[PDB]
């Protein structure tokens, strides 16, 4: 088992950090 | 209430209050308006300042009297 | 051209603050290329602190 | 017995449609025509799924009786009967209402 | 066209900061977008349905699964007044050895939440016992969500994309949500109660792999075709009955009995179905009054023509309203808002005093946390009825087309009704004011006798109307002979007198001069939320301060300094000041409705009977009593289960703070300092290597209103609810 | 008596509160001397908490079960001075301070500048007109009755 | 860049053109006024927002009318 300790940093800090990186790639591009 | 808000609401207030004084022949001369925006804020201010000044006071005195 | 000075009139604009209201025809311009001859003055100031407008011939009812 | 009271509604509703109101029901509904939508009816606003059934409706009774005049009055008449029915089943008595 | 605005080329064109923050705020305004059309604004109507039903489904399956994986519901249905049930775990790296060693509570192994939804009671009620079910029901609501999604993905498509004449047929959809939508749902859900839940009830279990062997009564349809049906209510079950067991059951599965289960203290489930199946019938015979294909029917556009008053009271009558209802969804959004408020809050008010799941009753924390959401639910939808009603009147309102309706004489005199609501909030408020103050003095210089109690006499002899008798009168129901009486005493009155007069429960109970006072309080704060919406909604086309407010729009900050100075004048400014009424008015009516229940429940009645008439009563015997076992969540010597809620306390306070910041200070200020910051940025070495792409600029003067309401609002709900939770948790009584 | 009512000369906790008062009273009366004047002034509120507790025991209010008196706005007969005559007589009071008002206001409309009048009173006018409100009832009536109260 | 309209119900007075920060109106011949004169707003991506030319107007109604539009650099007042 042991599926929260792989599952909540993941939806912590690493899904945060793709999607505001995809969004400001995208906000940013002309 | 003086913090938060504007003149146009009060005045659009005022309007209607003013027509239904119209209707019953009690207009004054002098055609009330609301208060200006620098008379809002002083108004607003001063009593943010009182309010609190005054709940300082209370608290203050009825602590130091009641265990002092 | 237009009501005698002196005469009482009703303004019939929507827009103007006096709507509905009576006020006292001044002068009234006699050029017929002027759009808004009549010229009435009103006992209350509007928002602003003046008393006096301007209106054409189908805006001002005699009273 | 439920089949002589249903029998009995269901042909006295029938008749009731067939022979009184029926001029009535036809007047009303020749007053309010189709539906419409900013002057035009449904199906000339550009609705093909609201097209009259013409073909339905059309029938050989002298009268104009047709398939839905029955299934309404049918069921007004079944209603009336199963309610006659469940009512007259149970004993619950006002006492003095 | 070519940044991040694709709907918007004016949003995208300037260079500064703002088009990133107008960008999100503006993505569901469809009539804003630039080449937009009827069809493609009705299409991604329709779309967005269907990704906010696909949403909803997602969530109830992500509860079931979560409740199902980490939760006692096998531990908790055997014992249910001495189990706490558990929501999901928790799993946090900042967690100190204390904190997990306290928040173990319940059967877990590990720090755990437990549940005050009340999900547990009500899927125990109906006949949910063990995890399998709750992982099937968890993997039907997944795929009903996918075929949301898939339904949504195909009518976007072009093949399958209706018409605008598909959207605008408003007899067929009301025949069909009528019949179908809310009849054959009830039908399903009465079938659902008499072949499942029912037996589940009496100790049997039905399920998918052997419910078609299974009778749910011994005489079958029978009875029901033959016509019979009192035979479906022969033997009801006794009043020894324990929930679950087969011990004092019966066989009936329609009843009339009325009152509530002596030992779950709910509602009997058969007349839930008898209710659900009553309901359904007279649905699915209202369904066939308007007219379809089928050449009979009503017309709805002829039924509002031909209401029309001789003699010309009221104006050309109905005329014209079909075509403006139809052609605006503003409108259609404004009726349909209303309607869900006023259903929710009547929700809120029924599901506290005629419970329908099983011991609830005896959860007080559930019953106060449903209670106060729903309550402030129902307000915000209320406050965003009137506000589409103010847009539908800015945007989609024709004056020719409304010539001397209705609608036209409602826009003709909006001053006497401005007037006569300002005339009834000023009373109401006055007179409030002026008694709780009386009262107070009164309790001040010690001598209580002079008060002003005023007994609500009209209120109890209402109750007294229904067969209370701790007043005295004896009207209708009270009375033992009597025309209503005799006739109900046969059915329903056996049971309904004894559910009402029990003391323990909180059907109809006991008033005094306590409860005038708040309801007056409450009627102020309705009257005035009132005059402010409707104010806003009938002034928005114009006012004789500004008598072109159409031009603008529906949402702009000022018209300058002239004319005396003219802030606030649009009508979005009146839906921002009309929330904070909305605020303060559903926080009297919680306040009042958690300090008396909790006194009813703490055993004590006379604290607020005697101390709810003065306000010095309500700041020292709710607030300050109450917040003795919440702000001791932590203290230097250490901490206990109550420490979360105590730091959600301070942080809701801290966001309330932060929003004042935003309601007080203007733009300038600011758009100096920013300017200043800037050239301290471009002056320093090692820094101006690095420069933006978009200028920083201070925020608008609607975005900071905005703002600083959504702090005001967050602020507000997490301290109510951080304090309700805990005080109530704290003693559980 | 009345939605579970008890007369507030029967019911006990009235006299149980009446004792406590003048406990309360007594313990800060027993500190002074007898010839001092706060024992005078402490025998004097003794005095009129007694005198009105008799007062109001002899009125005929309805305390309730906390033993606090209880008011009556149905209507009642027997209790029509609770409410109902101070009712009558701040409508009459207020009617009067309406019409003295809109009168004053009605009379100094003719002036060429009516502002100044309302920022600078005229005494021997306002004197005129106050005294005209004792009839106030009577000449609404009729103005309303000719048709000269409502504006057009 | 915002919109600046002017009305028939002009005089003619310049007090808009006078009070204009940013040189966006000015006056042109006319016609049907007393004055014989009109004012217009040819620059008008000059302006600004400050709605100075309503306050100093003469009218029931404003006869110079200013409705914000698309922001831009000179729009915003931005000098950095
Ligand atoms: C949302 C989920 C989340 C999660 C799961 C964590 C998890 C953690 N926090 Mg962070 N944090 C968060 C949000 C979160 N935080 C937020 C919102 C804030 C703002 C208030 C902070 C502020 C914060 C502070 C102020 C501190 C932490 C620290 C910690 C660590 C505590 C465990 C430990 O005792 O040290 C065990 C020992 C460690 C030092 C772990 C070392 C290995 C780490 C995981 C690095 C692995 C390297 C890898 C390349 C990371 C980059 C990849 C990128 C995709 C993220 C752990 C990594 C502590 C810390 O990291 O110490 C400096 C700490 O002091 N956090
Ligand atoms: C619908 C809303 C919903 C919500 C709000 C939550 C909320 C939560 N989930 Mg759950 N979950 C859901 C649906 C939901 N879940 C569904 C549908 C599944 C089946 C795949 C799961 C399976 C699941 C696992 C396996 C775990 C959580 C965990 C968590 C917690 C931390 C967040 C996380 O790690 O993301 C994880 C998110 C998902 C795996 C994505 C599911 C999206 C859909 C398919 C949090 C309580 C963690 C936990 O238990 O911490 C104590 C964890 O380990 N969830
Ligand atoms: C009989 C067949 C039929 C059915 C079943 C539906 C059903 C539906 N249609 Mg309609 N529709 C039909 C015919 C039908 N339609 C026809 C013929 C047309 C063409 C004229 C349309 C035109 C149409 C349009 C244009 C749209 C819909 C939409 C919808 C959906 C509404 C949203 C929703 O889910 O409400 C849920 C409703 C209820 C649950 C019913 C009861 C509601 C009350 C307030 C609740 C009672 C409370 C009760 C105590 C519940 C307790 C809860 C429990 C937890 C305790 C729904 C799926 C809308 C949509 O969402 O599309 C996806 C949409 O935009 N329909
Ligand atoms: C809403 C949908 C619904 C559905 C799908 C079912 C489904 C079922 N019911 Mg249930 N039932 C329902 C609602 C529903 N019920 C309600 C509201 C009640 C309360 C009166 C009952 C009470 C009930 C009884 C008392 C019995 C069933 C039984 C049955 C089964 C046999 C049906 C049959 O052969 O006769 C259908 C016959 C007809 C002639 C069809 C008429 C349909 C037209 C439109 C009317 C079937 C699995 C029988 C059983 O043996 O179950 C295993 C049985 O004894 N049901
Ligand atoms: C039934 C659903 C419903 C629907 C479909 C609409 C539809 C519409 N509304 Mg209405 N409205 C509703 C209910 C609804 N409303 C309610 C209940 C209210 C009262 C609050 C309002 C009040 C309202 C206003 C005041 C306005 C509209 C307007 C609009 C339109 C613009 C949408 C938009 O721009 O949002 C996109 C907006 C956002 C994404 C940004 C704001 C998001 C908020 C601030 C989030 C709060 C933050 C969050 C909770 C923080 C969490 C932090 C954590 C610690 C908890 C759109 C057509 C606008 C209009 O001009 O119409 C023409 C408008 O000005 N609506
Ligand atoms: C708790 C403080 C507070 C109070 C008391 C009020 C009071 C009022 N609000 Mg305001 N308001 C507030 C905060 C408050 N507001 C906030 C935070 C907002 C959000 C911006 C608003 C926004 C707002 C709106 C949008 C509206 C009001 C309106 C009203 C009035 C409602 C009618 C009524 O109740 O009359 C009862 C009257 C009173 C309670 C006023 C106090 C009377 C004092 C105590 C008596 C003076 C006597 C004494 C001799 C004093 C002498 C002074 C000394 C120097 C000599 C009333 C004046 C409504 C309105 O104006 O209706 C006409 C309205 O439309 N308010
Ligand atoms: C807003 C409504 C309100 C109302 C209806 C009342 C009502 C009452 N007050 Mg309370 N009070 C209020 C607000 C209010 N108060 C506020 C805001 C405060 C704080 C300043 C107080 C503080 C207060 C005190 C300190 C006292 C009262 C008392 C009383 C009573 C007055 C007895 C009296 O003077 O009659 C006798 C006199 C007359 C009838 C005068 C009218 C005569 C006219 C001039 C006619 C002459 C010609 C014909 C009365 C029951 C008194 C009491 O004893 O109550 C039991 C008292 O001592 N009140
Ligand atoms: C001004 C508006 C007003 C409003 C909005 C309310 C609102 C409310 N009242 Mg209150 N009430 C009022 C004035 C008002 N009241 C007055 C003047 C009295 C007499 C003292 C009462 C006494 C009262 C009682 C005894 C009870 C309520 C209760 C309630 C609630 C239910 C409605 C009701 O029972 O109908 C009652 C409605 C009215 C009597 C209409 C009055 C409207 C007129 C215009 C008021 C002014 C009339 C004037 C003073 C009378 C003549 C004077 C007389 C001496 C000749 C509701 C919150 C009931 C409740 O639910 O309590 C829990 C209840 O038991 N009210
Ligand atoms: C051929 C012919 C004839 C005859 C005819 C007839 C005889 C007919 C009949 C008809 C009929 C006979 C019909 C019927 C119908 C029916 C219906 C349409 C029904 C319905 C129903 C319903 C709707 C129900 C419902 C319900 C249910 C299901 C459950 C319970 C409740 C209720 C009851 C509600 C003659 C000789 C004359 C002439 C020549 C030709
Ligand atoms: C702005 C606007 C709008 C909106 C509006 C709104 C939002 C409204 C609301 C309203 C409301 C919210 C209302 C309500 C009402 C209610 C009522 C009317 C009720 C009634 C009741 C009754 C009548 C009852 C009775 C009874 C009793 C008492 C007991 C038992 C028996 C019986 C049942 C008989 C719109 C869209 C239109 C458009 C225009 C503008
Ligand atoms: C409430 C409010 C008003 C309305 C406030 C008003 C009209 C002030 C009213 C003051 C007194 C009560 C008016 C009457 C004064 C006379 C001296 C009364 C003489 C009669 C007897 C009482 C003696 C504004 O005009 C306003 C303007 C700008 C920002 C905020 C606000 C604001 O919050």
């Amino acid at each position: 088992n042991n599926l929260p300790s792989i599952f909540v940093p993941l939806v912590g800090l690493v899904f945060p950090a793709i999607a505001m990186a995809s969004l400001f790639l995208h906000i940013q591009k002309n | 209430m003086f913090l938060f808000s504007g003149r146009g609401y009060w005045q659009e207030l005022i309007e209607s209050i003013v027509w239904a004084h119209n209707k019953l022949k009690v207009a004054p001369a002098t055609q009330p308006r609301a208060l200006s925006i620098v008379q809002g804020r002083a108004v607003g201010v001063t009593h943010y300042l009182l309010g609190g000044i005054a709940t300082t006071w209370a608290f203050f005195l009825a602590r130091i009297i009641a265990v002092g | 051209i237009g009501p005698k000075r002196g005469s009482k009139v009703k303004i019939l604009r929507k827009e103007s603050y006096w709507y509905k209201n009576v006020g006292s025809v001044v002068a009234v311009d006699q050029d017929p290329k002027t759009r808004y001859p009549v010229v009435v003055r009103f006992a209350k100031v509007n928002y602003a602190n003046i008393s006096t407008n301007n209106y054409a011939l189908d805006e001002v009812e005699e009273v | 017995s439920p089949s002589i009271v249903i029998s009995l509604s269901t042909g006295l509703s029938l008749f009731l449609g067939r022979f009184v109101f029926f001029n009535f029901q036809r007047e009303n509904v020749a007053k309010q025509g189709l539906p419409e939508q900013n002057g035009k009816t449904h199906f000339e606003a550009g609705d093909d799924r609201a097209k009259e059934y013409v073909s339905l409706l059309k029938s050989n009774d002298p009268i104009g009786f047709n398939i839905v005049d029955v299934l309404a009055w049918g069921s007004i008449g079944h209603i009336v009967a199963y309610y006659i029915l469940a009512t007259s089943s149970n004993g619950y008595d006002p006492s003095f209402f | 066209a070519l940044r991040f605005p694709r709907f918007s080329q004016g949003l995208a064109q300037d260079p500064t900061t703002r088009r990133i923050w107008f960008g999100i705020a503006t993505a569901h305004d469809f009539e804003n977008h630039d080449d937009i059309t009827e069809e493609r604004l009705y299409q991604n109507i329709f779309a967005s349905h269907f990704g906010q039903l696909a949403i909803i489904f997602l969530w109830t399956s992500g509860n079931l699964f979560h409740v199902a994986w980490q939760g006692n519901f096998e531990a908790w249905v055997q014992d249910p007044l001495h189990v706490r049930p558990i929501a999901h775990a928790i799993w946090d790296p900042h967690f100190g050895q204390p904190a997990v060693e306290a928040f173990t509570r319940g059967g877990a192994l590990g720090p755990v939440n437990i549940a005050y939804s009340g999900v547990y009671q009500w899927w125990y009620t109906i006949g949910l016992r063990t995890n399998g079910d709750l992982y099937t029901g968890a993997l039907f609501l997944l795929f009903l969500s996918a075929i949301s999604l898939i339904a949504g993905w195909l009518h976007l498509q072009p093949k399958w994309k209706p018409s605008v004449s598909w959207f605008k047929n408003a007899e067929s959809r009301l025949n069909h949500h009528l019949s179908g939508l809310f009849g054959v749902s009830s039908l399903a859900w009465t079938g659902h109660l008499v072949h499942v839940a029912i037996p589940g009830s009496r100790g049997e279990y039905v399920r998918w792999n052997n419910f078609l062997g299974v009778l749910p009564h011994p005489q079958g349809l029978g009875p029901l075709f033959t016509g019979q049906w009192n035979l479906y209510a022969q033997n009801p079950d006794s009043s020894s009955h324990l929930f679950g067991t087969s011990q004092g059951t019966g066989t009936a599965i329609l009843t009339l009995l009325g009152g509530f289960h002596p030992q779950t203290q709910s509602l009997w489930l058969t007349d839930i179905a008898h209710h659900h199946l009553a309901i359904a019938i007279l649905f699915l015979v209202a369904g066939h009054m308007y007219r379809t294909n089928f050449g009979i029917g009503h017309s709805i556009k002829d039924l509002l023509e031909a209401h029309i008053p001789p003699g010309g009271r009221l104006g050309r009558g109905h005329r014209g309203l079909y075509d403006t209802i139809n052609n605006s969804i503003h409108f259609q959004l404004g009726l349909a808002l209303a309607s869900l408020g006023v259903i929710t809050s009547l929700v809120a008010q029924h599901m506290y005093s005629l419970p329908a799941y099983a011991f609830i009753a005896q959860d007080f924390t559930t019953q106060a946390a449903l209670y106060t959401h729903h309550q402030y639910i129902a307000g915000f939808i209320m406050t965003g009825a009137f506000a589409h009603g103010a847009i539908f009147f800015i945007r989609d309102y024709n004056p020719e087309q409304n010539e001397d309706n209705v609608l036209a004489r409602m826009l003709d005199h909006k001053e006497a009704i401005i007037s006569h609501l300002s005339w009834a909030s000023l009373f109401l408020g006055f007179h409030t004011l002026g008694l709780y103050v009386h009262n107070d003095v009164m309790l001040a210089f010690g001598t209580p006798e002079k008060q002003i109690l005023i007994e609500p006499i009209f209120a109890q002899w209402i109750q007294s109307a229904h067969g209370k008798t701790s007043y005295g009168f004896d009207v209708l129901l009270s009375s033992t002979n009597s025309p209503a009486f005799n006739a109900g005493r046969s059915i329903w009155l056996p049971g309904w007198l004894n559910a009402i007069n029990e003391n323990s429960n909180s059907l109809f109970l006991t008033i005094g001069p306590g409860d005038f006072l708040v309801h007056h309080a409450i009627a102020l704060g309705l009257h005035t939320t009132t005059l402010i919406l409707v104010k806003g909604a009938l002034d928005a086309r114009g006012s004789k301060l500004m008598p072109d407010k159409k031009d603008f729009g529906y949402s702009f900050p000022c018209d300058g300094p002239g004319r005396g100075g003219t802030c606030d004048i649009s009508a979005w400014d009146a839906f921002y000041l009309a929330v904070f009424w909305m605020l303060n008015t559903i926080g009297w009516v919680t306040f009042y409705w958690h300090w008396k229940h909790i006194t009813l429940w703490q055993g004590n009645v006379s604290q607020f009977n005697e101390s709810s008439t003065y306000l010095m009563g309500w700041l020292r015997d709710y607030l300050w009593l109450n917040s003795s076992q919440l702000i001791n969540g932590y203290n230097p010597f250490g901490m206990n289960s109550l420490s979360v809620w105590a730091w959600m306390f301070l942080f809701g306070h801290l966001v309330w703070a932060t929003g004042f910041m935003f309601l007080i200070s203007w733009r300038g200020y600011w758009q100096e300092l920013i300017e200043t910051l800037a050239w301290a940025h471009e002056r320093t070495p090692l820094a101006n290597l690095i420069r933006w792409r978009d200028k920083p600029v201070a925020l608008s003067i609607v975005q900071a209103r905005l703002v600083g309401l959504a702090h005001f609002s967050v602020g507000y709900i997490f301290t109510y609810a951080a304090f309700l939770i805990a005080s109530t948790s704290g003693k559980f009584g | 008596d009345i939605s579970g009512l008890t007369p507030c000369k029967d019911s006990k906790q009235f006299a149980k509160r009446e004792k406590q008062q003048i406990k309360k009273l007594e313990s800060s009366l027993k500190l002074y001397a007898p010839e001092s004047a706060p024992a005078l002034a402490l025998n004097a509120q003794i005095e009129k908490t007694k005198r009105r507790f008799d007062n109001y025991g002899k009125y005929g209010l309805l305390c309730g079960s906390d033993g606090l008196p209880h008011l009556i706005v149905n209507g009642d007969q027997r209790h029509w001075g609770e409410f109902i005559t101070p009712g009558i007589l701040f409508l009459y009071i207020a009617g009067w301070i309406g019409w003295v008002g809109r009168s004053y206001l009605i009379a100094i409309s003719g002036e060429k500048k009516p502002a100044m009048k309302e920022i600078i009173i005229d005494v021997p006018l306002a004197s005129r007109i106050i005294f005209r409100g004792f009839i106030w009832p009577v000449a609404a009536y009729r103005e309303f009755l000719n048709g000269d109260l409502i504006a057009k | 860049s915002h919109s600046v309209k002017i009305y028939d119900t002009c005089i003619g007075c310049t007090q808009c053109v006078r009070a204009c920060p940013t040189d966006v109106l000015e006056m042109i011949p006319w016609d049907g006024c007393k004055a014989k004169q009109i004012a217009s707003a040819p620059r008008t991506e000059d302006c600004v927002g400050c709605k100075r030319c309503e306050s100093a107007c003469p009218t029931d109604f404003l006869s110079v009318r200013v409705y914000l539009w698309h922001e831009t650099t000179r729009s915003m007042g931005l000098a950095y």
